[PDB]
DNA sequence: CCGATCCCCTGGAGAATCCCGGTGCCGAGGCCGCTCAATTGGTCGTAGACAGCTCTAGCACCGCTTAAACGCACGTACGCGCTGTCCCCCGCGTTTTAACCGCCAAGGGGATTACTCCCTAGTCTCCAGGCACGTGTCAGATATATACATCCTGTTCCAGTG
DNA sequence: CACTGGAACAGGATGTATATATCTGACACGTGCCTGGAGACTAGGGAGTAATCCCCTTGGCGGTTAAAACGCGGGGGACAGCGCGTACGTGCGTTTAAGCGGTGCTAGAGCTGTCTACGACCAATTGAGCGGCCTCGGCACCGGGATTCTCCAGGGGATCGG
């Protein structure tokens, strides 16, 4: 499936006091099974898309860094 | 909850004490046995005056202290506070002993 | 009148003061002209440290005199 | 491509016996300071009483000549192939000696 | 002989190396510094002892003297004071 | 250390020399691995033997290999500093000349 | 006539005669002059006086009255020119000059 | 047997400089070694200069040049001054 | 009596052998000390 | 046009394969004379002496640059900066 | 008076020396640092050479004097005699 | 009797007589033994032969028939023991060994 | 005025080792300097040893000890072998 | 307009370190005898300081050619924060082990003395080994043409998403 | 079916190694000669050898701790990934001065003769400095206050959500 619902699952997995960090979501995707090595640009553009659409907002960092949390 | 000092304080205190002191730090008997170990290779049934092993210990301690100072400078230059074998190797290579 | 102050970095500064001016005014002026905190400044002339509340006349400072400025971090 | 040669072992014998025992090289060991080869037992027995080479009297080492001896596997294989049945004979002696003291 | 002295290079204890580093001005020490220091000290001692033994053997004696050790250190460029 | 004689090695008996007048028949490949130069892949000539690993090479072969770089043994990768780490082998030279004149 | 030492002639404390004898038997040259030992003794005396003055100042800084290798090392390593002259020499029981890298200190 | 040293002379200099300070045995050995080292360095330099210039004599000029080569800066300057003063006093006396 | 430090000209007492202000070691009769602690 | 680095590597190879001097003779001579002017007035210099001075200076500079390159590389960079030279000299014992 | 003779040591020359040393990337202050280092080195060597020639009662500095100075400083140089 | 050179007597090429004279006139000691010059001449000859052989090998590799300072520098620097012996010596017109730090190599 | 050098001896050694190879003037001067430097080092060490043991003679034993002190490892071993063989050959004639 | 969450301030319990006064012990400093080397006084040989002369190599200046240095425009890749994870030294308490100190006993070899002999410095005569100088020839630097290896960018194909 | 990117490939420009012709200046060899090395021979002192003394090194034994070793909990520093923007490499067109070849001059390096003062060598002598002995005061070690330096809990303070 396209990475959208996997990203939703990753962000919904913890939903802790702060947002999930970029390294944490990469680790979760790798554990679930995915080639995050060659999809750095794909995950970056997905992050851009789901911060543009307002589904998930960025907590503290800028660009692809920092933490993310659901709306 | 007992008393605990945060990391670094005891290190600084020991640094001050050992820089203010002047006594030897390595133990006489182990150093003597190591000296006899090394000397055993060249000749057999040698004997050592006590002043000889004292001088050897003095020279070894001075050399190690200087090497550690240069190692600390290298580690600081590398933007760290922990000394490492890479720092020791770089210091010795630049000094010209290897 | 005009007097001089010599620093430890080889820099010489000039000040416009009067015999009736106090040491507090002088350190206020060096604050104004170079930004150095008055607390870290020690003034020297005739081998003697200047006091905070005294005047320049009390030390018999004349025109074109040169003080010595020392900085110690607090 | 060379041919197959039939030659005197008597003509070749000179460069194959250990001078300490007089017999063919068995588990050869060589001192490296003059590159001199003998039997391992022969040379180790010699080195316990003297510090010079049996042939040219060159000092093997200042204190511990046991540090300057190396096994010559190539020489041992060459002498094994030159001498017929030597390896089988030695294997038989080993089994015979081991069959009595276990 | 008296004994085949062996495994004595570890005489320098980890605490001793730490004390030397503290005197040198070191705050944080890794785990491999101990092995590296032991190797360096062994090399230094080997060189100096070889020089001193050469002097003593040339002197036709059987006791290594502080004078010979001082001379070896001077030969290596490590002049030392306090022992004649 | 690593040289203490075993129980058999304490009293092993010498092997008698064969004085019988018989001939040895050898193919040109019987001693190939023992008489082939590791560098030029041919027979030895002016054999040079390393002091540390007792490995045999041609003089020119080993000198060129060392001069080019990588001052280690071409066979067992053990380092050798210069020419002084090798020695000539008159025994090997005589044996080679006898076997294949 | 009464004998007067060359050290008394030159107003020096060091043994000019001993320096001359050492120069002669030191195998340095075929022959030696007259003023060379006096000059060498004066230089040695000046160096010794400077070193002893610095060492005495360092010793009295610690409210003690005996010069020790610690005070000698302190003075030698604190004097720039003396340290440059004695850069490659080790002093027994001399210790190390106390200093701390600023980055290592808390701030 | 006799073993010569510089102990008494260094003690005299110490009494000229600091009239109330004493010296320990180890410090005495340190100072003796220092004097010996400086002496041998200067003598070696003077001998090398004389050999280079095809001369057979060590003189005050050679000692002066050796001191200038060895001692750094102000130390060399003051050493040269002291040596010249001592030599001229010895000659004029 | 008192002596004057070369670094800062302060009239320092005889009993002290470190300068009160700039904390530089006193020099010898002939050679006076030079610039030390270049940073202010 | 080439990307950055190619010409650098080519120049490294070229200048490591050659042995000629890299500093202009007349400027080096003028520098030597000016430096020596402070010690004695109206001096003269031999051409061999000037060449020896230049050879020694170039060798010393090349060695110092190799050391500073090692220091900079240890600092996890590929660009040399003055602190690298300062640290190299500090460890060597020239400062 | 001779002035601004250190500026004769040019940035391309320093670049060539660094290239021979194996340097790929150079900052902007390396040139000034190198000029200072070279000036100090030359000052020391020239002082020793001038002392030698002054002692020799001559007025021309020679390659032998330069070689002796380098030997004294620990930088022995071969090829120019001695 | 016909004169026979000491160098030929010892089977050497170097001037044993010149070495003996230099040992006399160098102010090394009061007396110099008869066997001393032979040893020194032999050692010097051995070292010269070694360095010349290495230089000749390098020159033959470079397809030239004359030894140059570049060949001498290559021979000295490519041998560990000779490099240690001459570590503090600068050879004029020698250049440096071709060596590039690996990480500077573009991957 | 004659100025002596080791040119002829170095050339003879070069012809002994490599029959068909020549040498240039700069390399000749380099070899001359190398020989002089090694000679001075060994002689200085031997003289120091002779003074050190309270003796006034430099002999083959002192030269051997100096060579072993200076040359590293295999170079020292081969130099010692050459010196001993040369001395034996010279004295047995 | 209050929860609660992070950020700056102060007080007090607790551990380290300086300052003062006591006590004991050993080595620093001063004195006595002697002996060997530094002084004084003379003679003799040559090392070098001074003056003269010769010629060579260093300094100063000119004009031409062309290779190198300078200044500028432009793009890109590398240094320098910034964040986040995790793992590995640090501080401390409990067990264990061997270094230090004091004491004894044996004897090995370092240090000293007397004797002697042969090895090297010193001197003279004789001669050939090596050095300065001159000259011919080919090793090698330079110029020119050519083939092969590197490097770079534009295009193309196959795999993602919307 | 219509967008994107990332890996793969090919031709053009560039640089470098390879193959010949040249002409020339430095290397290698031959010659005369003179100074330094070799051969004989004598004398005296340094070093080798043998005997003896006793200073110091090695080896062993027992207690007493002080240091070393091991394990535990946790916080802070090392390391990896990411983005940005500025300094640095590259190429071009213009300006500068270094290198070459030649001339002219002369200050000074280098060699030679002389002659005088300075340093080595030798005897007689006497006083400074080294060895031995001893004794008393500065310094090491002890214990008790007093003082300074860390570290954590409690507490105000600004701020988002509700
Ligand atoms: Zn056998
Ligand atoms: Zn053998
Ligand atoms: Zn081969
Ligand atoms: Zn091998
Ligand atoms: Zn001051």
């Amino acid at each position: 499936p396209p990475v959208s619902e996997l990203i939703t699952k990753a962000v919904a997995a913890s939903k802790e006091r702060s947002g999930v960090s970029l390294a944490a979501l990469k680790k979760a995707l790798a554990a679930a099974g995915y080639d995050v090595e060659k999809n750095n640009s794909r995950i970056k553009l997905g992050l851009k898309s789901l911060v543009s659409k307002g589904t998930l907002v960025q907590t503290k960092g800028t660009g692809a860094s920092g933490s993310f949390k659901l709306n | 909850k007992p008393h605990r000092y945060r990391p670094g304080t005891v290190a600084l205190r020991e640094i001050r004490r050992y820089q203010k002191s002047t006594e030897l730090l390595i133990r006489k008997l182990p150093f003597q046995r190591l000296v006899r170990e090394i000397a055993q290779d060249f000749k057999t049934d040698l004997r050592f005056q006590s002043s000889a092993v004292m001088a050897l210990q003095e020279a070894s301690e001075a050399y190690l202290v200087a090497l550690f100072e240069d190692t600390n400078l290298c580690a600081i230059h590398a933007k760290r506070v922990t000394i490492m074998p890479k720092d020791i190797q770089l210091a010795r290579r630049i000094r010209g002993e290897r | 009148m005009q007097i001089f102050v010599k620093t430890l970095t080889g820099k010489t500064i000039t000040l416009e003061v009067e015999p009736s001016d106090t040491i507090e005014n002088v350190k206020a002026k060096i604050q104004d002209k170079e930004g150095i905190p008055p607390d870290q400044q020690r003034l020297i002339f005739a081998g003697k440290q200047l006091e905070d509340g005294r005047t320049l006349s009390d030390y018999n400072i004349q025109k074109e005199s040169t003080l010595h400025l020392v900085l110690r971090l607090r | 491509m060379h041919r197959t040669t039939r030659i005197k072992i008597t003509e070749l014998n000179p460069h194959l016996m250990c001078v300490l025992c007089g017999g063919y090289f068995i588990d050869a060991t060589t001192i490296i300071e003059c590159l001199h080869s003998f039997c391992k037992t022969c040379i180790v027995r010699y080195l316990e009483t003297s510090k010079y080479c049996p042939i040219c009297d060159v000092q093997v080492h200042k204190t511990r000549p046991l540090l300057n001896i190396r096994s010559d596997k190539t020489l041992q294989d060459i002498v094994y192939k030159l001498v017929p049945g030597l390896f089988k004979n030695e294997m038989k002696r080993r089994r015979d000696f081991y069959a009595a003291h276990p | 002989h008296r004994k085949v002295l062996r495994d004595n290079i570890q005489g320098i204890t980890k605490p001793a190396i730490r004390r030397l580093a503290r005197r040198g001005g070191v705050k944080r020490i890794s785990g491999l510094i101990y092995e590296e220091t032991r190797g360096v000290l062994k090399v230094f001692l080997e060189n100096v002892i070889r020089d001193a033994v050469t002097y003593t053997e040339h002197a036709k004696r059987k006791t290594v003297t502080a004078m010979d050790v001082v001379y070896a250190l001077k030969r290596q460029g490590r002049t030392l004071y306090g022992f004649g | 250390k690593t040289w203490e004689l075993s129980l058999y090695e304490l009293q092993r008996t010498p092997q008698e020399a064969i004085t019988d007048g018989l001939e040895i028949v050898v193919s040109p490949r019987s001693l190939h691995s023992e008489l082939m130069c590791p560098i030029c892949l041919d027979m030895l000539k002016n054999t040079m033997t390393t002091k540390e690993c007792l490995h045999r090479f041609c003089a020119d072969c080993i000198i060129t290999a060392l001069r080019s770089g990588n001052k280690e043994c071409p066979t067992c990768r053990k380092k050798l500093v210069s020419k002084r780490s090798l020695r000539p082998d008159p025994n090997f030279d005589a044996l080679i000349s006898k076997i294949y004149p | 006539a009464k004998a007067k030492t060359r050290s008394s002639r030159a107003g020096l404390q060091f043994p000019v005669g001993r320096v001359h004898r050492l120069l002669r038997k030191g195998n340095y040259a075929e022959r030696v002059g007259a003023g060379a030992p006096v000059y060498l003794a004066a230089v040695l005396e000046y160096l010794t006086a400077e070193i002893l003055e610095l060492a005495g100042n360092a010793a009295r800084d610690n409210k003690k009255t005996r010069i020790i290798p610690r005070h000698l090392q302190l003075a030698v390593r604190n004097d720039e020119e003396l340290n440059k002259l004695l850069g490659r020499v080790t002093i027994a029981q001399g210790g190390v000059l106390p200093n701390i890298q600023s980055v290592l200190l808390p701030c | 047997t006799r073993k010569e040293s510089y102990a008494i002379y260094v003690y005299k200099v110490l009494k000229q400089v600091h009239p109330d300070t004493g010296i320990s045995s180890k410090a005495m050995s340190i100072m003796n070694s220092f004097v010996n080292d400086v002496f041998e360095r200067i003598a070696g330099e003077a001998s090398r200069l004389a050999h280079y210039n095809k001369r057979s004599t060590i003189t005050s000029r050679e000692i002066q040049t050796a001191v200038r080569l060895l001692l750094p800066g102000e130390l060399a300057k003051h050493a040269v001054s002291e040596g010249t003063k001592a030599v001229t006093k010895y000659t004029s006396a | 009596g008192f002596w004057d430090c070369s670094v800062c000209t302060f009239r320092n007492s005889a009993e002290a052998f470190k300068c009160s202000i700039c904390d530089v070691r006193k020099g010898t009769s002939t050679r006076k000390p030079r610039i030390n602690s270049q940073l202010v």
